[PDB]
């Protein structure tokens, strides 16, 4: 084997600015060579060489440039791309942004050293997601389904239960089971979080006893910004070698992925980039595919990686670049209404904009019913019709509301009020909330239905 | 007969017409300072970069 | 040792610097020119004077201070007055004896010369000690106690105690050794204001601010070490809040921190502070100053002393925590600091994002208001304080849609909304109930229950009625009271009752000055009880508004009566009046 | 052969295109047709999934060979092509079963493959389609998401510090966009016998 060798350590730090700490004189550097840079007092704190030029390089140090002495730092090249010690022994247990372990435990012995950001998969061997997922929640499973191995977002605004459903989704997480080696294994990614929120997340996750097999990368927002970027591609690679290398479907879950675009933002602003919408970096979209752009299922693996992010409006807007450019690589939009919280809805999903671009390959005859798709359009469609009577009688009068508007309003009150609402705790199964979805469609008359055949629904049969 | 027509009038400004413009202004907004001032600052500071 | 090289403005550039190190404060010019260092590129380095650089000449030198921006805690850090870079605008106008501020002063944060009472704890010359133990304390004034604790990051074996006595500053009242080597330490103690104070352990917060207004004391609580919104631009509230939480809340200390603001605003605020007083509960009298430190930095002051105010005032306020005391910090203007902060970044050329704000705007304001909590102390003895700051917001007109106000609105678990709306109808309080809320309420919720059972869900009751105010507001709207049921009206009525007699106080009144938590329970429990009461019930709304006169009678003057007869007294008498409309509303049924 | 991806494929003459393109959809075919030999686009915002009628018009289009290009698009639309059209399947005038897999072509690369192999892809794919019409068929091809092909162009702009024209794109993305769309068209081929094949070139613009 190649001999080894010792790193050079440098002392020729000739430059300092903003986040970027320039060297001179570089033997042979190496692009994205991970740096731990020593200060003059002793301290140490990692970093990557974002250009190099010539003999120079341009390091992002990742702790912040404070404290850095132009005549006493020293940089250490390591000449390795960033790697994180990934292993199977790595299941139940919590780890800081860069993975520093933060359970009072000892350090992960790695059963192989994997490189962040790993090369994407040939879509020749990439498959196509077939199995429905038990999340334990009713309306995200009956419309707008998940399949074991679809990317989803929750789009949610500041201050609504979304970290509550996702907890929920994540201790309820479950197989249809219509096997607990290869159950779901949950990596819970917490980009940007607050601290009574980490408090909560690591007790309610302790709390339904399935710390066997979900694994924690907290960031709090009191850690470096730049640091908040990494903690999302490590959570993806230890997903990757959890479900292909090792068999195990993966939930991958990342919170706040507004604030992982933030710290893009902040990064490229760094840096002076070309900004694309709203000021944020020209390369959002390859960055975000190259978060996103993993969840599927690949053909000679038996593994399947399925993600749910969960995104924030900064305010309240679809269009933010943020939501519109997750949209486009998504897959489809789990959507969360501000309007049903002012209703006290626990659960606060609005259906309208909530569609499952896989949803018309989860559904079949394998599972569910062979109506799910006709009763699924027809409740996603007749919303839309009572929303325009609620308007018209907003802007007419009760008495605009005819034989046929009527109707479709009742339809809008007894569906926003029987059918979103579920218990907090409430495993609804499909058939059962199925029927009342039937008698929601049922509403209306069974001969005005003009999308749906009658006899599709004709085929299910009342009681 | 009156008052119905006045009240439809006023509820027809006070949802469409008012909710119809803001957000039309709020665009215009977005449009010239989110893309026009970030330009132009882009701009400069590319030459000023061209100068250095 | 080091000389300038170019003065464009605010930046300069000084050669024969190569030791320097980033973000390390300076001192620029014969005129001791104060600045930060920015970029250390080459040998030279580059930095932004704070006050302004007219008239520095070429050469002139430039003295390192091998510290980053800095605050020198210890004795006599309370009453005094400060400006944004800990400058003792008192010490300063009486040593200089005219107005102006000296360009250049060289005047040390707290007096070094001034006698404090000193007497060591029970710690012997030979023992161990360790970083945050508290070997003393002092008397700095009367009831306002001030523990020494061993400064973080130094620890050994204890070699010297200095006995009780009379001391200042300058003397070494302590000594000791790691190793062979020994350190000794004075009562002074430098902390940058960017790097937070250490913690063992952040514990959950778990006791409420009783600010004395039942309006945020029961329908909005906040909890100790949480953090706090005001939308303050007009009203007085803002004041009107300092002024309940110098004087009533139960924070052992208080922070104000004023950034930015109109001059004559921290005139008549600074002014207002030393008329403030406050009587203890033993009885005695004091004076507000003597627990409160004030960091005042006006329009004129340097942009960059309006930026690091802020973090100055928290990092007093962590100082203050490490003796588990419990402090409450006060941003007068987060709005004035994101502006000083848009300046800098304009003056620094950083890439503009949303509005114009630098990107890392959010970020920062996260990173500062995440410091408030209830923590454990570092080392012993064991004792836990908390940091909770109440920093008010100043939205454009209002329109909650500013990047400040939306990052703020995102961080902070309680906002409070003082309404203009309120104020225009002379309203005390002028907390908006419709856009309040208290997320710490679920937290809060075992304290709540444990003082009382009842009241969390008089509280929930409390909301209900809120929400179906509007709801019977828009209900005479359009059709009149005519329409309302007799349960419509019973609850519209009850509605207006807690509006314009709980929910409202009176301030000025010397009887509603200050509302106890006691009192204000109480209140609730003969709202809520007496509006259930009557509720079902449905009886003719019009009869029972007959004969309840006497009842609406007691129930207004439940929130009449003044704090003097006490807790015992007042309790038995909103009883007993709960217990006579109990009686009137079942007998007449 | 071989031939340089970026100079077209030389023709004797181009000429006006007068057939059709039988989509089988209602609206494509009957409010707003679109002839066998020009160039359309379709901006499908977020969330529209664009692509549904992209895949239908590949597979139901009267044109003899499919060259779906997309760029920067979902892995998972590609195993759904890739799934699908072997199973799906078309007849012929000669009455026999076939699939449309026999003839559709995939030079896609997907959103977290490298960046600037975008450009390259694009114009692989209508080099590729430039041949197959010299051929004589009338091929056709759709690029999904041709606006992944900007931030190609202004990733790389930005490193090079080139002058933002407009939003940071370059000042040429007008005209290199002009340079690709301007290759489709009916056109004798050269050479006997006479080919008189087209090319077509459906292309989707995501905008923000």
């Amino acid at each position: 084997e190649g001999t080894l060798e010792v790193a050079m350590e440098y002392r020729t730090v000739t430059g300092v600015a903003g986040p970027l700490v320039i060297l001179d004189k570089v033997k042979g550097p190496k692009y994205y060579e991970i740096v731990n840079i020593r200060l003059g007092d002793g301290t140490m704190r990692r970093g990557q060489v974002l250009e190099v030029d010539g003999e120079k390089a341009v390091v992002q140090v990742f702790e912040g440039t404070s404290g850095i002495d132009n005549k006493f730092t020293t940089v250490q090249f390591t000449g390795e791309v960033l790697k994180t010690p990934v292993s199977l022994d790595m299941l139940g247990r919590i780890f800081n942004g860069s993975g520093k372990p933060i359970d009072n435990g000892p350090p992960i012995l790695p059963e192989a050293y994997l490189d962040i950001s790993g090369s994407s998969i040939n879509p020749s061997e990439r498959t196509y997601p077939e199995e429905m997922i038990q999340t334990g929640i009713s309306t995200i499973d009956v419309m707008n389904s998940i399949a074991r191995g679809q990317k989803i977002p929750l789009f949610s605004a500041a201050g609504l239960p979304h970290n509550e459903i996702a907890a929920q989704i994540c201790r309820q997480a479950g197989l249809v089971k219509r096997g607990e080696e290869d159950n779901f294994a949950i990596v819970f990614a917490a980009m940007g979080v607050n601290m009574e929120t980490a408090q909560f997340f690591k007790r309610d996750f302790e709390e339904n006893g399935s710390m066997e097999r979900v694994t924690l990368f907290l960031n709090l927002a009191n850690d470096p910004t730049i640091e908040r970027i990494i903690t999302p591609r490590i959570a993806l690679t230890t997903a990757e070698y959890l479900a292909y290398e090792c068999g195990k479907h993966v939930l991958v879950i990342l919170t706040d992925m507004s604030s992982y675009a933030d710290a893009l933002r902040e990064v490229s602003a760094a840096r002076e980039e070309v900004p694309g919408r709203r000021g944020y970096p020209g390369y959002m979209y390859t960055d975000l595919a190259q978060i996103y752009e993993r969840a599927g299922r690949i053909e000679g693996r038996k593994g399947s990686i399925t993600q749910i992010p969960i995104l924030t409006m900064p305010n309240d807007d679809i269009t933010h670049p943020t939501p519109d450019l997750t949209g486009y690589i998504t897959e489809g939009q789990i959507y969360i209404d501000r309007q049903l919280q002012n209703r006290q809805i626990y659960p606060p999903i609005n259906v309208l904009p909530s569609l499952s671009r896989l949803m018309k390959s989860a559904i079949g005859e394998g599972m569910t019913r062979r109506d799910h798709s006709d009763v699924s359009n027809q409740l996603y469609a007749n919303y839309a019709i009572g929303k325009d009577v609620q308007a018209m009688k907003a802007v007419v009068g009760e008495e605009a509301l005819s034989s046929e508007d009527l109707l479709y309003l009742e339809f809008l009150d007894k569906f926003e009020r029987k059918f979103v609402a579920q218990g907090a705790y409430d495993s609804r199964n499909i058939f059962q909330s199925l029927d009342l979805a039937w008698t929601l469609l049922r509403i209306f008359p069974r001969e005005l239905l003009h999308r749906i055949p009658g006899k599709t629904l004709d085929q299910y049969y009342s009681r | 007969l009156t008052l119905d027509e006045a009240i439809k009038t006023t509820n027809r400004r006070v949802n469409a017409l008012e909710n119809v413009v803001k957000p039309r202004l709020e665009n215009t907004i977005t449009y010239i300072k989110g893309e026009l001032d970030e330009l132009e600052r882009e701009d400069f500071f590319r030459l000023k970069k061209i100068q250095g | 040792y080091g000389y300038v090289r170019k003065v464009s403005g605010p930046v300069v550039i000084a050669d024969g610097m190569n030791g320097a190190a980033m973000y390390e404060l300076v001192r620029v010019g014969h005129d001791n020119l104060i600045g930060e260092i920015i970029r250390l590129e080459g040998d030279s380095a580059t930095i932004q004077v704070y006050e302004e650089t007219a008239g520095l000449m070429v050469n002139d030198p430039v003295l390192r201070t091998h510290k980053p921006l800095s605050v020198e805690l210890g004795p006599g850090i309370l009453g005094n007055i400060f400006d944004g870079i800990q400058r003792p605008l008192k010490t300063i106008a009486i040593r200089s004896g005219d107005v102006y501020i000296p360009r250049g002063v060289s005047v040390p944060a707290l007096d070094k010369d001034t006698l404090w009472e000193f007497q060591p704890k029970k710690i012997g010359e030979g023992d161990l000690l360790t970083g945050g133990d508290l070997y003393a304390t002092v008397f700095e004034n009367s009831l306002m106690q001030h523990h020494v604790a061993l400064p973080p990051d130094a620890m050994g074996k204890v070699t010297y105690v200095a006995p009780a006595g009379q001391y200042s500053l300058k003397d070494t009242v302590l000594e000791l050794e790691f190793q062979g080597v020994k350190k000794s330490f004075t009562m002074l103690q430098a902390w940058p204001v960017r790097t937070p104070r250490p913690v063992s352990s952040k514990l959950a917060a778990d006791t409420p601010l009783l600010t004395g207004q039942r309006v945020l004391d029961a329908l909005f609580p906040s909890v100790l070490g949480g953090t706090c919104a005001i939308p303050g631009a007009f009203g007085c509230g803002k004041t009107v809040i300092s002024q309940a939480l110098s004087k009533y809340s139960n924070s052992d200390t208080v922070v104000y921190v004023g950034c930015g603001e109109r001059g004559n605003e921290m005139a008549e605020v600074l002014m207002d502070f030393p008329q403030l007083t406050m009587t203890l509960p033993d009885g005695r009298e004091e004076s507000v100053m003597k627990r409160t430190t004030l960091v005042a930095n006006t329009s004129n002051m340097p942009v960059a002393a309006r930026e690091a105010s802020i973090y100055t005032g928290i990092t007093i306020a962590e100082y203050f925590r490490d003796m588990g005391y419990n402090v409450s910090m006060m941003a007068d203007s987060t709005s004035r600091w994101a502006e000083a902060l848009r300046e800098i970044s304009g003056r620094l050329a950083e890439m503009p994002a949303d509005s114009g704000y630098p990107a890392y705007l959010a970020a920062r304001l996260a990173s500062f208001y995440e410091r408030a909590g209830k923590v454990k102390c570092l080392g012993g003895p064991e004792r836990t304080g908390s940091v909770t700051i109440v920093g008010a917001v100043s939205p454009p007109g209002g329109d909650f849609s500013d990047p400040v106000t939306s990052a703020t609105l995102s961080i902070v678990q309680v906002f409070w909304g003082l309404d203009k709306k309120l104020a225009q109808r002379k309203h005390f309080p002028s907390v908006n109930w419709l856009i309040s809320y208290s997320k710490y309420s679920t937290a809060l919720e075992s304290f709540y229950e444990q003082f009382d059972p009842d009241f969390i869900n008089i509280r929930t009751k409390a909301r209900e009625v809120l929400q179906r105010e509007d709801d019977l507001n828009e209900i005479v709207q359009l059709v009149g009271k005519d329409a309302l049921a007799e349960g419509d009206k019973i609850t519209l009525e009850t509605a207006k009752l807690l509006r314009e007699d709980y929910l409202a106080q009176n301030a000025f009144t010397p009887y509603d000055k200050f509302c106890p938590f006691y009192k204000s329970v109480w209140m609730m429990r003969n709202i809520i009880h007496f509006y259930n009461l009557a509720n079902q019930a449905v009886i003719t709304y019009t009869l029972i508004k007959h004969r309840l006169g006497d009842l609406f009678y007691r129930l207004v003057s439940q929130k009449f009566e003044d704090p003097a007869e006490g807790e015992p007294a007042l309790v038995a008498k909103f009883k007993k009046l709960h217990e006579d409309l109990t009686a009137g509303f079942r007998a007449l049924e």
